[PDB]
């Protein structure tokens, strides 16, 4: 029946649902077919799927954080010691109910938690979340005098994107280079940050360059936040300030070549400490501190 | 009925608060006492080898002993001046060598197993259960933690390795020698020391009996040793409310240097060793100890040398004190590895409650 | 207290060295990519030194080059060289005879044996002979010896126990042991003849040899009328404790601090290690003595010498020497590990704990195992070595070879196999 | 070039070389001292005719000098400003023997354009000017020194191992009405025996002496007010060589904390080359301090080092006998005692 | 200004034998009157009291052991709005400086709503206790403010009834008297 093939099925259109929503209503899909009253034949087969799908991966990350979610989700679930039929169905429900959710958490993050750019608080913005963008298209219909600025994504141009989703709500904007990013933190007021997770020590797990960023936000004392939807709570850990679970190579030294073949493997990927985060915008309330390894602790109960 | 004043050496000016005197040598005490006690306080006292992990599983040990000795009196109940037994053991233990933060978890074991069969039972019953629980404890809290805690460690290397390490913990100890045998990986050890107490020197000899690559150092011979060097290990002794590391000495300075050095530092910890005593400095509370931890003169301990020191009390004006026990720096150390695996170090008191 | 002469007594110890010393001089030879000569002599001038003799005898016209070549050899020195030429091999016996005849003994004359580098202020050591002989006139010689590694086990060509004094310095027994290499004679003895007169019997046998030694006017003398004694520390020293000229007093130097000789291989190169480490005080090469030289000192205890060149990574374990002149290729795995002056790698090649002297070719993939390869000497392709193999003078290991442990190798162009000419032995080719 | 002329000429190179290599010679200042009469001895003998030529000797010499010992920088530096002060009497000399203008005291444009006398008496004071200055550097310090340091502040020292900071601080200690308490980190394969020394003196001079041990630093850093380093030679960036061990760290604290670190020297130990490597300069001591055994003690490859660098940037004034300077500064004092082409031989 | 804090300072004082000297900010617009009661205050008790210039605190800093706040209002990320003048800049000076920051709280005192900008949660001052005379109101601008807010960056502790906390962990402590419901009313 296949997770992986369900996946396929979303490319093209998608912005909308939660990515991590989709993976759980595909696993809850593949769930309900084989019989989830035994224990036996489910479980392990589920763990098993997990394994191949995380095998599988091309340079994806959130999908093993949602598993582990739908995991936990499940384990909390036969708790209640009455009998096998009710919470099998109740489970089978909860899959489309948590896809139902995102949307709701979506609506609640883009009306409540709005308040950080009002006076004309000028953005300096990169990672694209679907999050960020809403609550910024959402903040369009308010005209509280918004200002954006783009440091430029260059996995394959996703900057271009980026502008061309900007350009429907009609707000001047400016393109920013990342090397002249200790040249302009003076007119713009704060950093904020679309990411992939966030770690077990607190600091972001991100893309092309931020940990760059981090460090001029450090240094300017103007603060550094971080905005999603929340359940990226993986568990991981980076220890050092040079190692993740990574994709692609870790900075790969290339050979004495020839013509200008071997080079474009530029990290992708970058991350950086737990003492950045100013604030975190979550839809389970506006909670930061120590909120996600709290979290973390009440899910495994360490 | 005990012994008190005459103390070595002048008090100096500042510092001046916990207890850092005393029996060295035994003269004439009270007459019921039980001799274990007294012996691992002389130990403890004279100890050169101690480092937060083994201490509170040798008082434990002690413990269960005792209790296999103890005999129920033919008149009063089995706790009547066992309670004034303890109490006085206490008083000799933190005239020795103060109670750390697993010893006094330990206490409140003891007290909380106390309340719990309340005067009423015999002897060979109700002691052969207390015997066997406390050891299924000592097995639960203690061991298999610990082998979590290594497990937990393995994985956290990844490939190619160059190391910097220091202190005597025992759990480092364990670790450091499990990627030597059992992991065969490419684990280079450097060893960092220190002069109040030969951990260092221990680590290194450890090393030895299972034939590492072993560079050594200490304190201030470190601006060359980074001139490819990567990961950084230490060993705390306790957390306190507050997030802080307070543990002993040599740690924070090291810290720093790694910190400039651009590589992070990774510490461990127990799941039993959390505190609700809450300070932010060294001054408050504090391991201090007699002056003779600084007399020898380098190479080895056992060498007396007359050469150019060798006096205090005659020294007119001159204030010679060191520090054992430290408050390292917040935000300094990244990981740190207890009992739910992994996590940072702003969790505090995320376990105190939890109990 | 000064003016003070030099003898030392060279072309002594050859064959010890089984394989080598054969063509050429055996103090000749370069230790860490140049002559063990200038060691002791650089040594001696520390002491004090005011004329240089040395006893060559096994080639002498090649020494008589080298001597020439040399800086002590051009006016400014406070010591010029004259070696002495004799008849070819005579023991110590007959060299202190042909000494005497020349006659050119004075006071304190100092005579040291084999080749010695060590770190001890010498100037502390001559003011207590000094002392000790302005004590009684009968006072004779100087013995140095140092505190060991604790115990003693790479010990068996020389571990003598010495019974000593506390109160005076003065050994008491002389005995030589195979004990730790052949177990047949597990054995003690001490003799009475000094024992109701010292009181404090200290045991001993953790002491090193060293070999070098301040001796007054009676010396030669004594040599010249007991002509038993054709050796210096067995029959001589035993014959001192039995009082064969009676009531004489001698010494026993004792320093906390690290002194040794130069005897076999595996004791060479734990010499070898010793200096290059930080093990005696302030000897290096970094500093440059012989004037040619070009070395400077590196991190993690590596040697470069200007001209020295190695290639882009190669991961490296610990302590590693260059000599100038130098060619490394790429991808080689070294701890541990000197390769001498000129010398040029291929690639690929995985070499532990291991010597390499001058001009010497390890050839493309090749492993070298605490191993040793000798001037002019080359590794072709594919050479796998293990623990101590010896390789003597332009022996051309070619293609493709197999030796196992300790197999020695000869250097004349005998007795032992594996020869001069192409490929060492497994497929017989030679004279 | 070799000894090949300098034979029943001058004779006590040798000498020299000797005291460099076995370290026999003890202290930068009596390096100084040696190398200054040398020059003397130099000066006094060898015969001249020309003047060009002589220089280049001299480069040679002090090239040889070079290379028979690097980590002597005072050696040098003297040598340099001998050099120099014969330099500026030589330019006097060809303007006088031809027979100009300048913004300032020296030029960059004028190295672009085309540009028998008694220089020996000149040459020969130079030396005696060069022995005054190295004779008190201390009684032209405190008068910019008992002035940073005020009442119930507290003081950290570092490197008890040159001779002029020790003195330095007795001169503060001296005033009635001053008070300061003194924090003495130990510095331990290298510096011990001298630390303890020190603060065996501080204890005679009826002050508050403080003995700490290398690791407890960070259990007191809350209470510092002051860093000073004692330092054996200075360099062209601002930055300093210093007398061994137990610095560097320290300093680092220091510069974390914010805490104000000073440097006390001397122009004698003004140095006019740059501290490209650390590796080049700084030495190592001697493994065998540490530990006892050897057999297992090949196994044991400890790593020690005596001399110490540290970076221009923790360190902001070098108060000297001619006044408080700065690392952004010190550059022109240097040009200022030694000349343009005399910066390489 | 509470009379909380001057009790927690009198019982510290109470043990005399532990040594502690007083620097008091006299609080331009409307701390001044209340500064100076303080100071009274403290001389009542006998200690030792120094009277401080708002402008002169990096003058003071390096020489300032610990630091203690009285605060009105504390909240979510860690900060605290403070009973009026001279707390931001201190606080800066601080940072700086490296300096212990003590802070007496309450959890009533506590409020689980977040700050998010300066743009609102700052409470200005009155014009009235500055300058009198209004006709050179025409052409300046007088800017000043009573109650203000702190960064989180700063303070380090939060002596309570039940004990001292972390400004990046005190959210849990609200939350165990408070809800993520009872928010936004």
């Amino acid at each position: 029946f296949n997770i992986t093939e369900t996946y396929l099925r979303f490319l093209e259109e998608d912005t909308e649902m939660t990515m991590p929503i989709a993976a759980i209503e595909a696993l809850v899909t593949l769930l309900r077919i084989k019989t989830p009253e035994t224990a036996a034949e489910m479980i392990n087969t589920i763990k098993s799927s997990t394994e191949e799908l995380i095998k599988s991966i091309p340079n994806s990350v959130s999908l093993r954080a949602g598993c582990d979610i739908f995991m936990r989700f499940v384990l909390r679930n036969l708790h209640l010691y009455g009998d096998w039929e009710n919470c099998k169905q109740h489970l089978i429900e909860n899959g489309q109910l948590f896809v139902s959710r995102a949307k709701k958490s979506r609506n609640k993050i883009a009306e409540i938690g709005v308040d950080f750019i009002a006076d004309d608080d000028i953005i300096l913005v990169h990672g694209y979340s679907r999050a960020v963008f809403s609550l910024l298209n959402h903040a369009a219909n308010k005209f509280i005098r918004f200002r954006c600025v783009v440091t430029e994504s260059r996995p394959s141009k996703q900057g271009n994107q980026l502008y061309t989703l900007l350009e429907q709500k009609g707000i001047p904007v400016t393109l920013i280079v990342d090397s002249a990013v200790g040249a302009v933190i003076d007119k713009v007021d704060k950093v904020f940050v679309g990411a992939e997770g966030v770690a077990e020590s607190g600091g972001i797990i991100n893309l092309v360059g931020t940990y760059s960023v981090g460090v001029l936000a450090h240094n300017a004392r103007k603060p550094f936040y971080v905005v999603t939807e929340s359940h990226k709570f993986v568990r991981m850990f980076p220890l050092s300030s040079d190692d993740l679970p990574m994709a692609g190579p870790p900075l790969d030294f290339t050979r004495r070549t020839d013509d200008l073949e071997d080079a474009l493997r530029g990290p992708t990927i970058d991350y950086t400490a737990q003492e950045y985060i100013t604030a975190l915008i979550t839809d389970l309330g506006v909670l930061t501190p120590s909120a996600v390894s709290e979290e973390l602790i009440k899910m495994w109960y360490d | 009925p005990g012994i008190s004043s005459v103390i070595p050496t002048v008090l100096e000016q500042s510092f001046d608060n916990s207890s850092l005197i005393s029996v060295k040598e035994l003269l004439l005490n009270k007459d019921l006492i039980h001799p274990s006690i007294l012996l691992l306080t002389s130990h403890l006292a004279h100890y050169k080898i101690v480092g937060s992990i083994p201490r509170c599983i040798a008082m434990l040990e002690v413990f269960q002993i005792v209790i296999k000795d103890y005999q129920t009196p033919k008149g009063t109940t089995l706790s009547r001046n066992l309670t004034s037994y303890l109490s006085h053991q206490i008083d000799l233990l933190k005239k020795a060598r103060p109670l750390s933060v697993t010893m006094g978890n330990a206490i409140r074991w003891l007290k909380q197993e106390i309340s719990l069969i309340d005067p009423s039972t015999p002897d060979k019953a109700a002691k052969k259960d207390l015997c066997e629980k406390i050891g299924q404890f000592a097995k639960e809290k203690i061991e298999l933690a610990d082998q979590l805690i290594i497990d937990n460690a393995s994985t956290q290397i990844e490939e190619s390795t160059t190391i910097v390490t220091y202190g005597s913990s025992k759990v480092l100890t364990e670790l450091l020698l499990h990627n030597a045998i059992s992991l065969k990986k490419n684990i280079k050890v450097i060893v960092v020391d220190s002069r109040p107490l030969f951990e260092g020197r221990k680590m290194a000899e450890t090393l030895r009996n299972a034939g590492v690559n072993v560079m050594y150092a200490l304190i201030t011979s470190l601006d060359t040793i980074f001139n490819d060097v990567d990961y950084v290990f230490l060993g705390a002794h306790s957390i306190l409310s507050n997030g802080f590391l307070y543990s002993r000495a040599g740690t924070a300075m090291l810290a720093m240097s790694a910190k400039r050095r651009n590589i992070p530092v990774l510490v461990c910890c127990e799941s039993l060793k959390f505190s609700q005593r809450v300070q932010l400095d060294s001054v408050t509370f504090n391991e201090l100890a007699d002056p003779n931890d600084l007399v020898n003169i380098d190479y080895e301990n056992p060498v007396e040398r007359r050469g150019n020191k060798g006096a205090l009390l005659n020294q007119f004006i001159k204030e010679r004190k060191f520090e054992k026990k430290k408050l390292a720096m917040e935000n300094k150390p990244k990981g740190n590895k207890i009992g739910g695996k992994k996590g940072s170090e702003g969790e505090s008191k995320d376990a105190s409650n939890e109990e | 207290e000064d003016r003070l002469q030099a003898v030392v007594l060279t072309d002594s110890y050859e064959t010890r060295f089984m394989p080598l010393t054969a063509v050429k001089p055996r103090c000749l030879l370069p230790l860490a990519n140049v002559p063990l000569i200038e060691y002791t002599l650089e040594f001696l001038a520390k002491a004090g030194v005011h004329e240089v003799f040395l006893i060559c005898s096994s080639h002498a016209n090649q020494i008589n080059d080298y001597i020439e070549n040399s800086k002590w050899n051009l006016p400014w020195s406070p010591f010029k060289i004259t070696t002495i030429m004799s008849p070819e091999a005579r023991c110590t016996g007959d060299v202190m005879r042909d000494l005497d005849n020349r006659g050119i003994i004075t006071g304190d004359f100092i005579l040291v044996s084999g080749d010695v580098l060590t770190n001890i202020d010498f100037s502390k050591m001559l003011e207590f002979h000094k002392k000790m002989h302005l004590q009684d006139k009968d006072h004779i010689s100087t013995m140095c010896l140092s505190k060991a590694s604790t115990y003693p086990k790479t010990r068996t060509i020389e571990p003598a126990a010495f019974v000593l004094d506390k109160s005076t310095s003065r050994c008491i027994y002389y005995q030589d042991l195979p004990l730790p290499s052949s177990r047949e004679k597990t054995s003690i003895q001490i003799d009475p003849e000094l024992l109701d007169n010292v009181d404090e019997f200290v045991i001993r046998n953790d002491l090193i040899d060293c070999r070098i030694d301040i001796c007054t006017s009676h010396v030669p003398l004594i040599f010249q009328e007991n002509f038993d004694y054709q050796s210096l520390r067995t029959d001589f020293v035993k014959g001192v404790i039995s009082s064969d000229i009676l009531g004489k007093h001698i010494y026993a130097y004792l320093t906390d601090e690290y002194a040794v000789r130069v005897e076999s291989w595996q004791t060479y190169d734990t010499i070898s290690q010793d200096f290059l480490g930080r093990w005696c005080y302030p000897l290096v090469l970094d500093s440059n003595i012989q004037d040619d030289q070009t070395y400077s000192y590196e991190s993690r205890h590596i040697y470069k010498e200007k001209d020295v060149v190695l290639a882009q990574s190669c991961k490296i374990g610990k302590c590693t020497a260059i000599g100038s002149g130098t060619k490394i290729g790429e991808g080689t795995k070294i701890e541990n590990s000197v390769i001498g002056r000129n010398c040029q790698i291929g690639e690929n090649i995985r070499i532990k704990n291991s010597f390499i002297w001058d001009d010497c070719i390890i050839g493309n993939n090749s492993i070298i195992d605490h191993s040793l390869i000798a001037s002019n000497a080359t590794l072709g392709s594919n050479v796998r070595l293990n623990d101590g193999c010896i390789i003597g003078f332009n022996v051309k290991i070619d293609d493709n070879m197999d030796l196992d442990r300790n197999t020695k190798i000869s250097a004349s162009p005998q007795d032992l196999d594996d020869q001069t000419l192409a490929v060492s032995i497994v497929g017989d080719k030679g004279v | 070039h070799p000894n090949a002329a300098t034979s029943d000429v001058n004779v006590t190179i040798d000498t020299f070389v000797a005291k460099l290599k076995r370290r026999q010679v003890q202290g930068s200042y009596a390096i100084a001292l040696e190398t200054l009469q040398l020059l003397m001895r130099f000066i006094s003998a060898a015969r001249w005719n020309h003047v060009n030529d002589l220089i280049e000797q001299i480069r040679d010499l002090g090239n040889s000098l070079e290379k028979a010992h690097p980590t002597a920088f005072s050696c040098g530096n003297v040598i340099r400003r001998i050099l120099a002060v014969l330099r500026d009497e030589v330019e006097e000399d060809t303007m006088s023997t031809t027979v100009v203008a300048e913004p300032l005291i020296s030029s960059m444009f004028n190295l672009l354009q085309k540009p028998k006398t008694d220089y020996r008496q000149v040459a020969i004071q130079g030396i005696k000017d060069l022995i005054d200055e190295i004779k008190n550097i201390d009684e032209g310090i405190q008068q910019i020194a008992i002035d940073l340091i005020h009442d119930h502040e507290i003081l950290l020292t570092p490197t008890p191992d040159s001779k002029t900071v020790l003195k330095f601080l007795i001169t503060a200690r001296e005033r009635s009405n001053r008070t300061f308490t003194v924090l003495v980190t130990e510095g331990f394969p290298n510096n011990t025996k001298n630390a303890h020394e020190f603060a065996k003196k501080l204890a005679q001079h009826n002050i508050e002496t403080l003995v700490v041990p290398d690791s407890a630093v960070f259990a007191l850093m809350s209470r510092v007010g002051k860093v000073i380093i004692g330092t054996k030679a200075v360099f062209v960036n601002g930055g300093t060589i210093s007398s061994n061990s137990g610095v560097s760290s320290v300093c680092e604290c220091a510069r974390e904390f914010r805490t104000p670190v000073f440097a006390v020297a001397g122009l004698y130990k003004l140095s006019p080359l740059y501290p490209f490597d650390v590796e080049k300069f700084v030495e190592f001591g001697g493994s065998q301090r540490i530990l006892p055994r050897m057999d297992p003690r090949k196994r044991l490859d400890t790593v020690n080092q005596i001399t110490d660098y540290v970076p221009p940037e923790n360190i902001d004034i070098y108060i000297t006998n001619v006044g408080g300077f700065n690392p952004s500064f010190i550059y022109r004092i240097a040009w200022d005692n030694y000349k343009q082409i005399d910066v390489h031989l």
